[PDB]
C-alpha cells in the first residue's frame, strides 16, 4: 500500500487548470503526462502522487478509495450522484454550465419530448421539477449532433462559450445550473490521512480566494 | 451460477471462518458475554421494531404459513438481542453475545455480500461510560489476538451533539434532512449558503468544518450550545473515549460530529471501525435505548481476508501398505490414527490406490514394523 | 413473542450448540473432509434442482431484487454440495463436509424446529462400498465422542433391489405404485392377493415378508432374480454395512428393502439412524445411483436434548476490593484473571457494585493479600 | 438530405479509413479536427460524414440517424446490436480484446474482480471459461485499475502492448481479435443499395 | 412524472384508441373468431412456456402470496391462447381474438411504448393453407377499414426452407449458427466462402442470393433438395400466399427465405407488416410446425399515429338559460339532450356559470323559444 | 392452472364485458366525461401517494431497469386521474373517465378476483353537493341502460361526522382507532362500555346506534355537537343525497355514518352500491381532496353475472356449395356475407367440410343460384 495522498485529475482541460493551485501548494508534477502511455506520476512531494483518468471516473476512483481525493466537474458529480464522498472546495475552475438545446429557431414538438444526453438522471431530475414529461436516450459523446439528425428534439450538454452548439446549428433554451470543478475527498482518507491533507487543503482555499 | 454478491466460502477459507467464529465467540463467553443463538425468522413485528427504512429494504419477507402473518429473514441480529433482554434481562447489567448468518437483499457496498456472519456483543443496564470502555477494551483484544497485518482505524461520532443543537434551533424536519444529506456529502459550500439563513446556523456549519477537533469543538459553539449541559457531556465522552483508545490501545482516532447515519436509533455515541482503506466499516458500534444499551457487531467474513492460520498437516495413509494389514495391525494403526487426529492432523483412509488429499504434506508409511511420517 | 417451530437458542443450550457444532466439525476435518460454507440463499434452479415436492413445499422463496429470479432459502444444504463438486470436485474421489442452518416453512414433526442446524459429509467420485464403510465409521465416531446414554438404531434399505425386480417384472406404472403403498402400509394380505396376478409376484411378496433376514434373502428369490448382477450386489452391500456396524460398533441394525421413499430420486443404499424412539430419524443418508456419492447429515439441534456438559464456572471479581487496588495490584489481577479465561472460566470485571452474572458459581475475593475463587 | 450519411469516430478511425473513402471518391472537404461542426460534406454530393465516439457509432447506424458506419468489433460485441448488417472487416484499427493483471502478481483465491469498458464481453468471456466474476464499469484508462486495488484483472484491448507494460502490467487470456466493420442500417440497405453498392465495393477492393 | 417508454393516452388518443380496439374486435367477431380476455397475471409456468429469452427479459415478475410461485406480468398474450386451446379447443378447428394491454421491462424501439395494446387472431387444428389465407383476408379488411394514408407492406419467410436443408446437409449446430449469423448479416462473399466447404453448400448460398426470387426458387435448387417434400410444399405456399396478397388485397410482397429468427422457436410460415418505413413491424404473424396453429398480432396502440377520427361535436348547454326554465321545459331539453347523446354529441350540464368543458365546439342556446347548437 | 383468483374472461363472456365496457364509456363519453387511458405502471411516488396502507398492501411492486427506481402494477386507477388533473385540469371543473385493468395481490373478497375492469368517473373543482348530484345521475342512467333484473342498493356515509366529533371529543389515535374498529364491528355492548369512559363518549355510541336514522341523528346529538357547523352541514348533505336517490331514482338507500373505511382519504361523502346480497360493494364512490375532488368506480366483470345480451346470430357458409363457385361468383358472395358482417352477423367462411362454429343458428346455403340463410 501507498502511504501518502493519491490526487485524481483528468488529462486536459482539468490537467492544466490545476497546476497553478497545486504548484502553490507544493505539488508540480515531474514529467508531461501526454509525452508518456503512464496513468501513474510522481510529484515534487513524495507524500502526493497524480493519477490522470477520464472526467467520469474520478469520482468512481476518489468513491472506493483508488484515489484519496480528486477534481472533478459538478456536473459529472451530479450524473454520478456519489453520496460517497466529501465534497469539500468549489475550486471555481473548468467554470461552464449544464443546460438545454435545441436547434435554431424550431418550435417544441406539440407530444412527448425526446432528449438525447449523457447526462441521463440530470436531465430526468432537471425536466420533472419543471412541469416537463420526457423520454431520455443515452449517449456519450457530441451532443450536439444529435437534434439534426432526428435522434432528439433537445439536448442536455455542457456549454461555455456556445461556439460548439452554433457551429452545429443549435442554440440554448433553458439554464439548468452553474458547473465548475469541485474538490473531492474519500470518506475514510479524510479520516485517516487529515494531517497530510489539511495543509494541501488549505493552500487550495488560499489559491482560490 | 450464484447471484451477485453471493458467494461460496470454500475450504480453508471455511476452515479459517469457523477457527475465527470460535475463538472470537469463546473470548467474549470468558469475558462474562452470555452466548445467544436467535433463530433466522422472526415475525416482523419484533424483527423490523424500530427499524430504519435502510433495514426494512435489507430485510426479505416470507409469510407464516400457521397464522398468515408477516415474517422476515434476519438483515440484523441486534433487533433480537432487544427481544431476548426484554424477557430474560432483569433491571440489572446484562451481557450478551452472539454470532449468527444475516440475509440482505442488496450488497452494501462494492463487491459486497448479501449473506455475511454477523458477530456481536452488547451491554443492557448501565449508564455509564465505562460500559462503552469494557466493549472497546473487548473488541480490541478480540482483534489483537488474529494477529492480523492490516490496521484498524477508529471514527468516533456522537448524534447527541446534533440532535441539541437541532432542538435548540428549533428545526424543521425539512432543515434537519438537508443538513443531513449535506453533512453525508460533507458539502461545505453549500452548508455555508444554506447554514446563514438558519437559526444557530454557524454552530451547524462549525459541526462540518471544526467537528474533527473535539478538543476545541466546545470553544468554537454558540454561548447557547455552551451552555446546554447534554452538548458538553457528549463532547467530554469522545474525549475520554479518545484518549482511552490512544492511551490502552495506541490507537489513531478520528472524530466525526457529523456522522449521523442511526439519526433514529443511535442514542448517543457512535463508533465506526475501519479496515485499512475500506469504505464499509468493519466494526459498527453505539448507544441506544427506558433501559440503556450499548454494543457492536461486525462481519466476520470480512476478517477472512486478514488473517491466516498455520498450514495444515495433511496426513495420507498408505492405501497397499493397510490392506495387507491382518485384522490387530489394523487396530493397532487406528489407535495410532486416533492419536494423530487428537494432535489436529489431518489424516486420509485412502478408498484408492489414487485417492490423494489436496495439499499433502505428509504419508503414514510402514517400514521395520512401524508406522511413521514423512514428508513429501 | 416468536412464531410456532422458531425458537431461540440461550444461555448454556446457545453454549452447548456451539460446542457440538465445533467438536463435530473438527472430527470431520480431521477425517480428511474439506469443510465448506455454501450460502443460505442460492437462485432455485441449483437450490432446489431434483428436488421432491416435499423439500420444494418447505424452501421458502424470495426475488433477487438485481434480476427478477426467483431465489429460495435453503430447506436441504446437500444440493449445495452437488454445485459445488461440479464446479471444484474433479474426477477423482472429493470428500465434503458442512454445518449450517436450514430453514422450513413448515416443522418437520410435532413441536419440530422450522430452523434445523444440519451437519453432514459426502463422498464422491467413488463406485466401492468402502466408501459407505467410512462415512459409517466418521458418523459413529462423532456419535461415540458425544458420550450419549439414549442409543443410535440403524435401518438399512436399498432401493435398487426392488427397482431391479420392477423392470425385470416389466411392471408399469400403476403397479409399482400400487406395491410402494402397500409396503409402505405392511399390508402382507392384499400383498399376497396383487401379487397372484402380477410378473415375478412372488419375489415381491418375499421382499415384504422376508426382507429383514438379509442373509437369507437371495436364496429365497426366483431364479430369474438370482442371475440379475444388480439385485446380487446389492443384497452383498447390505450384508457388508450390516456386518461392519455390527463388528467394529456394536450396532444393532435393522433391514427393509421395503423401504422406498427416495425410489423417484435416485437412491441405492438408505441409512437412518433413530434416537431412542422418535419417529423422525436424527441421521439419514445413502448412495446416489455420471458422478458417484454418498453421505449424510443430522439435526444438530436434537442432539442438543441427549448431550451434557459440565456445568460452566461462572466468576464474579469483587467490586470494593479491585477499586481499592493500586495500579500494580491491578496488573497483576488482570494477569490472573487473563489466566483463568484462559482455562475456560467465565470472568466478569463489574462495572458497579451491583453488577451480577447470570449463574454465578464463584467470587474472585481478596483475603490475606491473595485473591481467590470461593464458591457462593 | 436524401444521400447516405456515414458514421465515424474522429481519431484513428477517420485517419486509417480516409485511404478508402479516397479509392470509393469519398474525400474530406475540411480537417474536422480544425472545427467544432460534427456533420461535413464530401466531395461526393450523395455521401456526408457524420463525426462520433465510437460507441455512438453503432446507435447512429442501428437507428438510421447514419445510413452506415465504421465501427470496432470490440463495441459492436459490448453493444450487442442485432440491428445492423455488418458487411465488411475493413482490415482497420486492428487490436485484440484481452484480460490483464499486475506483472508476476497471482490471482486472488476467490470471486475475481473485473474493472472493464467492456462490460458484457467481461461477464460472457469468463462465463464462458465456467466462472463468476464481480465487474466496475469504468470508461477509461483501464491499466491503471488493478495498481491501485480497483480490480484483479482488466479487460481492454491492446496492441503493441506498450500502455500494458508502461502501466506494470501484462496480457493474461486472450478474449478475441478486433478490426473496424462495415455496419449497415437494415432498412438503408433496402431502400439505398443503389447508392451504397458502388461504395461497398470499393472498400471491398481496397481491403483485397 | 411518468416512467421512459410509459405514457397516458388522453383524451382524442384515448377516445381513437377505444374506438380502435372496439371497431377491430367487432370485424374479428364478426369473422367468426371467439374473443377472449385472458389475465394480465398467470403463473410463469404457462406464461414463459416456450418463450424466447427476449421474451422472458421483457416479462415483469411477482410472487403470488398464497402459493409463493413465480408470476409474471403478461407481455405476450399468445401464450395464453395456447393454454385456453388446449383446455377449450378440442381436436377441430377452433378460432380466437384478443385485445389486450401487455407490459414490457425495456421499450421495444427507441422512444417505444413499455405498455403497448395487443391485438390478434389465431386459428387452431387446420393443416391447410387455407387458414393462413383466411388470416391475410381478416388482417387486411381490419387494416382497410381504418383508412389509413400509409401502407402497409409485406415481408414473407418460411424456417422451414433452411430447416430441411440444415437436416439433408446433415449439418452441426457450430455450422447452422453460423450460416444463421450470416445471413443475418447479409455477408455474401464470406457466406461463399463458407459454403464451398459445407455439405449442399450451394442450395445454402442460392437461399442468400436468390431466395427473393420465389417464382423460381425450387428450380434453382439441388436435386437432393427438389425431391425433399417438405421443402416443395414451403415454396409452394409462400406462392400461394404471395399471389393472394397480391391479386386480393393489391400488396406489395417481398420473399426472404434467409429471415430464420424462430428458427428455435418451432415455427414454419413467418409474417411481418412493415408500417411506411418504421424498422419494428406493425403486425407479426406465423405458423407452428401436435395440435396446428398460425396466427398474428399488432400493437394497436402504433396504429393512433395512421389513423384519423372526425372531430368531436362537444356541446355546453348555456347555465342561466337553463336555470330560468319551468320544469317542463327542462323535461324538454334534457330529451333534446339525451338525443343528442344517442348520436354521439358530448353534451355537458353545467354546474356552475363557469363550467367550461375542454375543447368546446358549440353552445347549446335558447332564442325564439327555440334551442340550437351555435359554434363557438 | 391459473392462481386462486385469477380466471379468464372466455368467449361470450368476453364479447359481453368488451360491449358492456364500450357502452358504459360512450354513456361516460356523451355525458361530457373526458376519457383517459393512463399506463399500468407507473413509479410508486405517484401511483400510492397518499395511499392507505391497505391499497399499498394490493399494490405489486417492480423495478424500473432504467433508472433503479420502485414501481408498480396499479391496483387502484383513481390516484393516475389525480396526477393528470393535476398536469392538465386547470383550476375549473374538470370531469373524468376511464376503464382498465388493475391487479391486487389478494382476492378483495369471497371468490373474489385479483385481476378486476375498474371503470370509473371523476369531478374535480366543484364545492357544490351538485357534483355529487351529478355523478349519481350518471351512474344510474349506467345502471339502468344494462336492463338487469338484480338490484342497486346504496349505502351513504360521512366521514365529516365521526372526524368533527373526534376532534371536538379531543380524542386520542388510541381511542380514535378502537372506536373505528368497534364501528366496523358494530360492537355495541363494548362501545357502550367505552364511551362511558370518553369524551362526548354518548355521541360516538349514537352514531353506531342511530346513525342509521338521518332525519333524527342531529337531535339525538349532544348541544356541542349541535352547534358545530360541520357537523350540521354533512347531515343535511346526507338528507339531500338520500332524497335525491328516493325521489329521482327510486333507490332504497340506508345510511351509515360510522363507515369510516377510507377515513384518511374521504374527505367527506361516501357511497357504496350493493348488488343483490354481495358483501363487497359494486360500486364505491366519494368526496376527497386545495382542489375539490368527487367521483366512483365499479367492477365491470362484476357486473356479467347480472347482465345479458340479445343472443348472436351465427352463420356457416356452405363449405362444397362455395368450392364449386367460380371468381365470379365467390367476389359476389364475399359482397353479400360483408353486408351480414356489417349487421353483426358472425360468419364464419370454413376451411373444412367439417369446419363447424360453436352455437350455429344459421347456415348460408346456396338454391336457385341465390344465396339464403336458413335455420339449423
Ligand atoms: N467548454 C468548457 N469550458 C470549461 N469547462 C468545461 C468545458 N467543457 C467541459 N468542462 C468541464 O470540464 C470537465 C472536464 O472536461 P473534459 O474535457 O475532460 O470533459 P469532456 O471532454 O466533456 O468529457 P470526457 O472527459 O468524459 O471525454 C467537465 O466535466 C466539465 O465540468
Ligand atoms: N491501440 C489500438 N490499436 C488499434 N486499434 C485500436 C486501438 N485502440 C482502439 N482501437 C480500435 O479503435 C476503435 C476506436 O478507438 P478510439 O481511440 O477512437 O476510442 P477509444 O480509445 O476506444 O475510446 P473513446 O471512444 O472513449 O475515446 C476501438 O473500438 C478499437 O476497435
Ligand atoms: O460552449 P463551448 O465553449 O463550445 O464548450 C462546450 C463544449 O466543450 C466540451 O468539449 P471539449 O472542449 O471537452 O472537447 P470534446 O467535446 O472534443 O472532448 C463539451 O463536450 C462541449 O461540446
Ligand atoms: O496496446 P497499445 O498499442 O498500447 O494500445 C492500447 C491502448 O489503446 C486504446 O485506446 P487509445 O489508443 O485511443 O488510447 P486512449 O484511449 O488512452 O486515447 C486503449 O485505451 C489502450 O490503452
Ligand atoms: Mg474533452
Ligand atoms: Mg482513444
Amino acid at each position: 500500500e501507498f502511504l501518502g495522498l493519491t490526487l485524481a485529475l483528468s488529462k486536459g482541460r482539468i490537467l492544466e487548470e490545476t497546476m497553478p493551485l497545486l504548484r502553490a501548494a507544493g505539488v508540480e508534477l515531474l514529467e508531461d503526462p501526454e509525452a508518456s502511455r503512464k496513468l501513474i506520476f510522481p510529484t515534487s512531494n513524495p507524500n502526493v502522487r497524480v493519477l490522470i483518468l477520464r472526467a467520469s471516473d474520478v469520482p468512481t476512483y476518489v468513491e472506493h478509495g483508488a484515489a484519496d481525493f480528486g477534481v472533478a466537474g459538478k456536473d459529472v458529480l451530479l450524473e454520478h450522484g456519489a453520496n460517497h464522498v466529501y465534497e469539500l472546495l468549489d475550486l471555481k475552475i473548468a467554470q461552464c454550465k449544464l443546460m438545454t438545446a435545441g436547434v435554431k429557431d424550431a418550435p417544441l414538438p406539440n407530444r412527448r419530448l425526446r432528449i438525447a444526453t449523457k447526462y441521463v438522471n440530470v436531465a430526468r431530475a432537471y425536466f420533472a421539477s419543471q412541469g416537463q414529461q420526457v423520454d431520455v436516450i443515452k449517449l456519450y459523446g457530441s451532443m450536439e449532433l444529435a437534434p439534426l439528425v432526428g435522434l432528439g428534439d433537445l439536448i442536455v450538454d455542457v456549454v461555455d462559450t456556445g461556439n460548439t452548439l452554433r457551429a452545429n446549428g443549435l442554440e440554448a433554451r433553458d439554464h439548468i445550473c452553474d458547473v465548475s470543478s469541485r474538490l473531492i475527498v474519500n470518506q475514510v482518507s479524510y479520516k485517516r490521512k487529515f494531517a497530510l491533507l489539511e495543509p494541501i487543503l488549505d493552500s487550495f482555499k488560499n489559491s482560490i480566494n | 451460477m450464484l447471484p451477485d454478491g453471493v458467494a461460496d466460502v470454500l475450504f480453508e477459507d471455511a476452515h479459517k471462518q469457523e477457527v475465527l467464529r470460535h475463538q472470537l465467540t469463546q473470548q467474549l463467553i470468558t469475558h462474562g458475554y452470555q452466548l445467544v443463538s436467535p433463530p433466522m425468522i422472526e415475525f416482523t413485528e419484533s424483527l423490523l421494531s424500530g427499524a430504519s427504512e435502510d433495514l426494512k429494504r435489507q430485510t426479505f419477507k416470507i409469510i407464516d404459513q400457521l397464522t398468515g402473518r408477516l415474517m422476515g429473514i434476519r438483515a440484523d441480529i441486534t433487533p433480537q438481542i432487544l427481544r431476548i433482554d426484554a424477557h430474560h434481562g432483569g433491571d440489572g447489567i446484562a451481557r450478551y453475545c452472539y454470532a449468527g448468518d444475516v440475509i440482505h437483499t442488496l450488497p452494501s457496498g462494492l463487491f459486497g455480500s448479501r449473506t455475511p456472519l454477523q458477530l456481536g456483543a452488547e451491554i443492557f443496564g448501565c449508564e455509564s461510560i465505562a460500559a462503552d470502555i469494557e466493549l472497546i477494551d473487548v473488541l480490541f483484544s478480540m482483534i489483537n489476538s488474529l494477529d492480523m497485518s492490516a490496521v484498524l482505524h477508529v471514527d468516533l461520532g456522537h448524534v447527541t451533539i446534533f440532535k441539541r443543537l437541532a432542538e435548540l434551533a428549533a428545526l424543521s424536519a425539512s432543515d434537519t434532512e438537508q443538513l443531513m444529506q449535506l453533512y453525508a456529502n460533507k458539502n461545505l459550500p453549500e452548508l455555508k449558503q444554506v447554514c446563514q439563513v438558519l437559526p444557530m446556523g454557524s454552530d451547524f456549519y462549525t459541526l462540518a468544518r471544526f467537528g474533527h477537533d473535539i478538543a476545541n469543538l466546545l470553544g468554537r459553539l454558540s454561548e447557547n450550545a455552551q451552555q446546554d449541559t447534554k452538548i458538553v457531556t457528549a463532547i467530554d465522552e469522545l474525549q475520554r473515549l479518545k484518549a482511552h483508545l490512544q492511551v490502552q490501545w495506541q490507537c489513531a482516532v478520528s472524530i466525526d460530529v457529523t456522522e449521523l447515519s442511526g439519526y433514529h436509533y443511535h442514542t448517543g455515541i457512535v463508533f465506526n471501525g475501519y479496515i485499512n482503506s475500506e469504505t464499509q466499516p468493519l466494526v459498527r458500534g453505539g448507544r441506544f435505548d427506558p433501559r440503556q444499551a450499548t454494543g457492536f457487531s461486525m462481519d466476520v467474513s470480512r476478517l477472512l481476508a486478514h488473517t491466516q492460520l498455520d498450514a495444515p498437516f495433511i496426513v495420507l495413509i498408505d492405501y497397499d501398505a493397510f490392506n495387507n494389514l491382518d485384522s490387530a495391525q489394523r487396530q493397532l494403526l487406528l489407535q495410532q490414527v486416533a492419536s494423530l487426529r487428537q494432535q489436529g492432523y489431518r489424516v486420509t483412509m485412502p478408498l484408492t490406490a489414487e485417492d490423494m488429499p489436496v495439499g499433502l504434506t505428509h504419508r503414514l508409511s510402514l517400514a521395520d514394523n512401524q508406522w511413521r511420517l514423512h514428508a513429501v
